[PDB]
């Protein structure tokens, strides 16, 4: 009569046999691959043990947030540029965690081995936990931060700008629309293995250097769950390694997956890091190289070699398009500052010294331009000037990639400057690289997303902002700002007086 | 080093000074409530609602969405990431639903964790207190191992029926609820096995292998009709709403409730088995938890939608009748189990009042919500006919 | 009728005062000069289960802060 | 007024469908709308900014009428036109397997979506079709994806090259 | 103000720089383990041990003490604050004891907390599921309300018997175990009433007042000897070790176990009662948890003490015979209850076998550890005498 019990491993040892073979036991979603029915999972968990290991992580996280951190006034003693930067990093990442739920739900429906199914299911719940975790960061900074607007309504205000559309492409539609396996790669084999896992930790670093202790408390917890999701991505390539069709499609689905992801995070992450902070952590060119070229492309992809996985073919191309990519985009992002849900700042003297030192030649280009804008008054609402006007005057149109949705200006870009324009049955399409063009030519009905110019055509700037609640509680001052100082903030009237009217830059070829 | 090499802006004097110098005198907006633009279901907005509503990027074309434009990437063929085309049901807004229990991830795992820990403690006491001595040998080796153990596959099948829903649900509130329903289902399935594993540990002759209970499930006769129903709700249904609704407001609400509360929960105590009920109390607590969601979604939101009240109830009533049949076939076939029981376990007078308890409850909680004219006396009759 | 129901500490505490019964030897084992009133009430109405619940919640915040954020 | 979410043009379609009061009528308008405004092969991009939202409103009308019209069994196995849903699916699939190239397969799939997208065909059959059709279409395309050089591919797709630029 | 007026040394640049300036290069001692000098019971010192052993300021003149000198202030007359005079048992070191479950305050309230919350969810589902429908009316109103209820006063008495021990225990580890043994008892007594309160809410006419149960306890025949024993264990024993040993190693191990396990836990199911067993599970889990602590203190530490093993066993043997009789008498009177039950509920054989189960466990788990020569047939025979 000794005290006895049962743990997760003892139950899980029989989980594989919960599934029975029958005429209609197959996936409901389209696919080209065949996931083996004797595929096994790396972690032996049952619903109850999962819940426990996760509730223990929560105790720590929430205890710090509500007690010590709130007592130290952590949500305020942060640098202005970072407070803003977190409005984006947290909410954009949130949508990535949310679709990740549907993604793994679609995967749990694809696998046939009950164990593999139990693997995706565990991620379905983890992603739900992450959605609510990113949500909490925004929530916490609105309640106790130096500037709530944005942190409080990113879910609706983010729909005003163009940086949003591209995020949906990589962390929303890329995760759930296509062959289950293609989606798996976009999400796990690439999305998480190569970008989030490294990013999550990097974010806590930059956040810490800039006074933010809130973010590292949550993202460090999120981090503890990523190794299982990666194991899912690995086990995905294993469950189809034997299917003959694999040797015919795997590699092209991965290349397309890899390009889809770096095409947005390459310019966006580096941008948020270097221009959204005060104290720097590490030059982005160095970082990008370690993450993409060495860690992922080399090591992580080398282990799948025996399963017939080749390094991405578009890898070297990505590396050449990357050098100036993030610097080129901030110009477009700052010039379109009124369309965001956060306040942007121009580089101060210490930062300009930092950039030129890290990116030789940066000053003669971007620096001289920002200084021009500042003297003309881009920070002062009474100037009547916003950088967009400078692009128009100097004839520098800004396009939107029909596939990736990433904004690009081939006329001014110091990095990639290729441009391909086409017309098909009454509609025009603009492209920025050889890979996305193929994707469209080959799958035209998959990429029909309207860009901001198309949607806002003929519309006056201030009205679009008003219509989409881009204002602060007093319904007068704008959420977004051309500077992070506390006074002289722009209002809806300051914008109205500019009388700016969106136009479709592709009609110039008419 | 004792001081570490990393300098944190919150504690480094120099870096903190720059930070404080750049700060505004007061916050730049008095509105510090995240999700303030969400329509509250109760007196004042809750964390549940704030952390959840609108996490999903739906555009205005999917009832209630706040974004605009088509999706950025769709399926080969043009299939949208999410669309009205995935369900027959229609509504004014898919973000209307609200789990009455307000469960977001944190509270959900806190609860299932406390339960796990207590379950562990309960088993260590039961085995130490040698209570196994009072349990009937036949009920054990036969009805728990074979019959109750077979029922795990029925629960495992309902778990899997949720998969697609986990992908097509048109809103965050609905997605989370669905996720938790199915997750709780697989929980029960692993618990039925846990009980078998435990008995293998305290009863020298017990074999934990799922061979016996599975064989009974696959080629038996008592669960036959029940298994066909399961396979259909899972793999022959592609409509995520027809799935959640049919599985929870019909099949499990009738057959399921009967097999758990009217057969095992009722007869195990008579064979000196308080072990199996310890677990059934969890399944029933979960059942009663889910019901509140199913009800708010299909009745308070869709069934009584200010715009599609009629259309939905019609579709639901249609669905109800569609499955009320394979569900009655499941129950009828089940009755063949009472002939297995030792003489004198229970009479026909009891298993008649219990069937009415089940059906009558199903009517006041589900059927009358969509005005599906159900007849209690005909259903009981149809079922009983299976008593061998 | 079948509305979810339960019972809280105060409902149980309501009958706590009656838990003690009389018998000759029901007296304190320690020397004293005073006599403590037989019907003295207490301010807070707690029962073991609930007492554990409110102290554990306080424990969570404390150790959570200590082990996580403060340590970092 | 003008607007992203509310505009005169969208109000012109609410009243337009608000006048519909017959399943056969409302059903035909939907089938047409899908030919005139959705997919890369649409008859015009004149409504690109509102069609997605207008379609939903239209489906809304067809759906309700189809409920008050069809009887139990039908609403489950018939299309808003009266054709046997199962027949259609099985028929479209037979064709998909009967396709010589990806260019042919792509037309079958895209046409199918324009014709039988719910409330027309029952979701249960539609999504099962979307499961079978998508599979084959993908198998054909993804086969030797990078072979055809961009110049050639542009010709095959039949696109009008308006401008090429590359340093 | 956004920043506040209070300046904190950890974040205030000026104040923090001062602090960092005074910091030494590295720690002034590398022994960063509080309690490092405590003799480990297991492989490595535990958090439980570290945060507990030696909190009591005993001097060397109380076995195991680390301090010196008399107490600073004693009772009028000279009675020490703590002393060897408060108990017959002797030991080489009072700090030897270790709760096998290593329970310090934090873990303890955590576990009870989990139980409290699952108890609420269970009651909500039991009521919402309407399981009360299958419970026998006679069993509920007569045996649960009156007899189970009356048992609350028993568990309440054993709770109070710990009042002196909390004040007199000669060591921190024993005090903590002692505290938790008594706290689990009042919990159970309250849980019994909680059940009666519940029934009052779901069954109209069920009076939850403690009047009936209390009259049964103070004036009935069934629990007469039980009360007499509890009254004496609580108020007639001034030796704190006799109190804890006799309560947990004799009375509650024989009478308590029989009533909870061989009567209510065994018969309740036979009346469709899955409600009472729910709480009885908690009570047995607690009983079994206390057993490990009681065995470690009385058998492992005291009964097997290297210097007073034989002396202690003679004393515990003495106490055993002293309380065994009142415990047997308590069981005798209780047998009278079987007569109150409906015909054919149970028989003289089941009752006898069930009596041998409690005695055998007690002989195996307790009697045998101090070489107490108990005759099983003779004890059972003395009890059956109370069978009417
Ligand atoms: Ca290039
Ligand atoms: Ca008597
Ligand atoms: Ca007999
Ligand atoms: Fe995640
Ligand atoms: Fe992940
Ligand atoms: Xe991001
Ligand atoms: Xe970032
Ligand atoms: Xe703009
Ligand atoms: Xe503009
Ligand atoms: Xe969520």
């Amino acid at each position: 009569r000794a005290p006895t019990s049962v743990n997760a491993q003892e139950v899980h040892r029989w989980l594989q046999s919960f599934n029975w073979d029958f005429k209609n036991n197959r996936t409901k979603y389209a696919t080209k691959y065949k996931m083996a029915n004797e595929t096994k999972e790396q972690f032996k968990l049952i619903a109850k043990e999962y819940a426990r290991m996760e509730a223990v992580k929560d105790e720590r996280q929430f205890g710090s947030l509500q007690d010590a951190l709130t007592r130290l006034n952590a949500g305020v003693r942060v640098h202005p540029k970072w407070n803003e930067t977190m409005k984006v990093v947290s909410n954009f990442l949130e949508v990535g965690e949310y679709n990740a739920i549907a993604a793994t739900g679609m995967l749990w429906d694809s696998a046939q081995a009950a164990e593999q199914k139990n693997g995706y299911l565990a991620q379905v719940l983890d992603e739900i936990r992450h959605t609510h975790q990113c949500a909490y960061v925004n929530y916490y900074f609105a309640k106790n931060g130096q500037d709530p607007a944005g942190h409080n309504d990113a879910r609706r205000t983010r729909t005003i700008g163009p940086l949003w559309k591209g995020m949906k492409r990589v962390f929303s539609d890329g995760f759930i629309s296509g062959d289950a396996v293609e989606c798996s790669l976009n999400l796990q084999l690439v999305g998480e293995a190569c970008f989030t896992n490294p990013l999550i930790v990097a974010v806590t670093e930059w956040a810490a250097a800039n006074g933010d202790e809130i973010t590292p408390t949550v993202f460090l917890s999120i981090e503890t769950d990523e190794l299982r999701h990666m194991a899912n991505g690995y086990q995905t390539v294993v469950s189809i390694a034997n299917d003959p069709a694999s040797a015919k499609y795997l590699n092209t689905d991965l290349n397309n997956a890899f390009w889809t992801q770096q095409k947005y995070f390459t310019p966006v992450l580096g941008m948020l890091f270097e221009y959204g902070s005060k104290f720097k952590v590490e030059p982005w060119v160095k970082t990008w190289d370690r993450w993409v070229y060495e860690d992922w492309g080399g090591i992580w992809i080398g282990r799948l070699g025996k399963y017939g996985v080749e390094s991405p073919r578009s890898l070297k191309d990505a590396k050449q398009d990357a050098y100036w990519a993030h610097h080129d985009l901030y110009l477009l992002a700052y010039a379109l500052w009124p369309t965001g849900f956060f306040r942007l700042a121009l580089p101060d003297q210490e930062e300009m010294e930092w950039f030129e030192a890290n990116y030789p030649g940066w000053y003669d280009h971007y620096g001289k331009i920002y200084e021009e804008w500042r003297a003309r008054g881009c920070e002062d609402p009474s100037s009547g000037f916003i950088p967009l006007m400078w692009f128009i005057e100097n004839n520098h149109p800004i396009y939107i990639d029909r596939v990736s949705q990433v904004p690009f200006c081939p006329s001014l870009a110091k990095g990639a400057s290729t441009l391909r324009v086409h017309e098909y049955n009454g509609e025009m399409h603009t492209f920025s690289d050889q890979w996305g063009e193929r994707m469209w030519l080959a799958e035209p009905e998959r990429y029909e997303c309207q860009n901001i110019f198309e949607q806002y055509e003929g519309r006056e700037l201030s009205e679009v902002i008003a219509e989409l609640h881009g204002l602060r509680s007093d319904g007068k001052t704008l959420i977004a700002q051309p500077h992070v100082r506390g006074d002289k903030l722009w209002t809806l009237d300051d914008i109205k007086r500019l009388n700016c009217v969106f136009k479709n830059p592709v009609k110039a070829f008419n | 080093s004792m001081l570490g090499e990393r300098r944190r802006g919150l504690t480094d004097p120099e870096m903190a000074a720059v930070i404080l110098k750049a700060l505004p005198e007061a916050p730049l907006d008095g509105n510090n409530k995240m999700g303030y633009f969400v329509t509250p279901r109760w007196k004042r907005l809750t964390e549940y609602e704030a952390l959840t509503v609108y996490a999903q990027p739906n555009a205005d074309w999917i009832a209630g969405g706040l974004d605009w434009g088509d999706w950025t990437q769709k399926f080969h063929g043009g299939r949208p990431s999410w669309g009205n085309e995935t369900t027959e049901l229609r509504t004014v807004d898919w973000f209307k639903h609200r789990d009455p229990l307000r469960r977001w991830h944190a509270p959900y795992v806190k609860d299932k964790a406390e339960e796990w820990r207590y379950t562990d403690r309960f088993l260590q006491g039961y085995s130490a207190d040698g209570q196994i001595r009072a349990m009937n040998p036949t009920w054990r080796d036969e009805f728990i191992n074979r019959y109750w153990g077979a029922f795990l596959f029925n629960e495992y099948g309902l778990f899997n029926a949720h998969s697609q829903g986990a992908r097509e649900a048109l809103s965050d509130v609905t997605r989370v609820s669905l996720a938790f329903w199915g997750f709780d289902k697989i929980d029960i399935a692993q618990m039925i096995q846990l009980e078998r594993g435990f008995l293998a540990k305290i009863v020298p002759g017990f074999d934990e292998s799922t061979a016996v209970p599975k064989a009974e499930w696959t080629n038996g006769e008592v669960y036959k009709s029940a298994r066909l129903a399961v396979e259909g709700l899972w793999q022959e249904v592609f409509d995520w709403n027809e799935s959640a609704f049919s599985v929870h407001a019909v099949y499990d609400a009738l057959f399921g409730q009967f097999v758990r509360r009217e057969f095992f929960q009722r007869l195990a105590p008579r064979f000196g088995d308080n072990l199996t009920p310890f677990f059934i109390n969890q399944a029933q607590t979960y059942f009663q938890i889910a019901k509140q969601g199913v009800q708010d979604l299909y009745y308070n939101c869709l069934g009584d939608d200010p715009e599609f009240s009629d259309y939905n109830r019609t579709v639901m009533r249609n669905w109800t009748g569609k499955w009320l049949e394979p569900t009655i076939a499941a129950l009828r076939d089940f009755m063949g189990l009472f002939a297995k029981l030792p003489a004198g376990t229970t009479d026909k007078e009891e298993i008649t009042a219990s069937l009415y308890r089940v059906v009558d409850d199903w009517i006041e909680d589900y059927a009358s919500r969509i005005d599906f004219k159900a007849d209690r006396d005909q259903i009981v009759k149809a079922v009983l006919a299976g008593l061998k | 009728n079948r509305a979810p129901t339960s019972v809280n500490a105060q409902e149980v505490h309501r009958w706590l005062q009656s838990f003690n019964w009389d018998f000759k030897n029901n007296r304190t084992k320690y020397a004293t000069k005073y006599k403590m009133a037989n019907e003295t009430k207490e301010q807070f109405k707690l029962i073991a289960k609930e007492y554990a619940r409110m102290e554990a919640v306080k424990d969570e915040r404390q150790f959570g802060s200590l082990q996580d954020a403060l340590t970092r | 007024k003008l607007g992203i979410h509310s505009n005169d043009t969208r109000d012109a379609w609410v009243n337009k469908i608000a006048q519909l009061n017959t399943l056969e009528k409302a059903a035909e308008m939907l089938k047409q709308f899908r030919m005139d405004h959705t997919t890369p092969f649409r008859n015009s991009y004149e409504l690109d900014n509102d069609y997605l939202w207008i379609e939903a409103k239209l489906e809304e009308k067809v759906a309700v009428l189809k409920a008050r019209a069809f009887n139990e069994v039908d609403f489950r196995h018939k299309t808003a036109f009266g054709e046997d849903a199962k027949s259609v699916l099985d028929g479209t699939v037979a064709k998909m397997n009967a396709a010589k190239d990806k260019w042919e397969a792509e037309k079958i799939h895209i046409g199918f979506r324009q014709a039988y997208k719910p409330p027309i065909m029952p979701v249960n059959y539609f999504l099962d079709g979307e499961r079978q059709l998508g599979t084959r279409l993908m198998e054909l395309r993804n086969l030797n994806y990078y072979d055809t050089p961009l110049e050639e591919l542009r010709k095959q797709r039949g696109v009008r090259v308006v401008h090429l630029q590359s340093p």
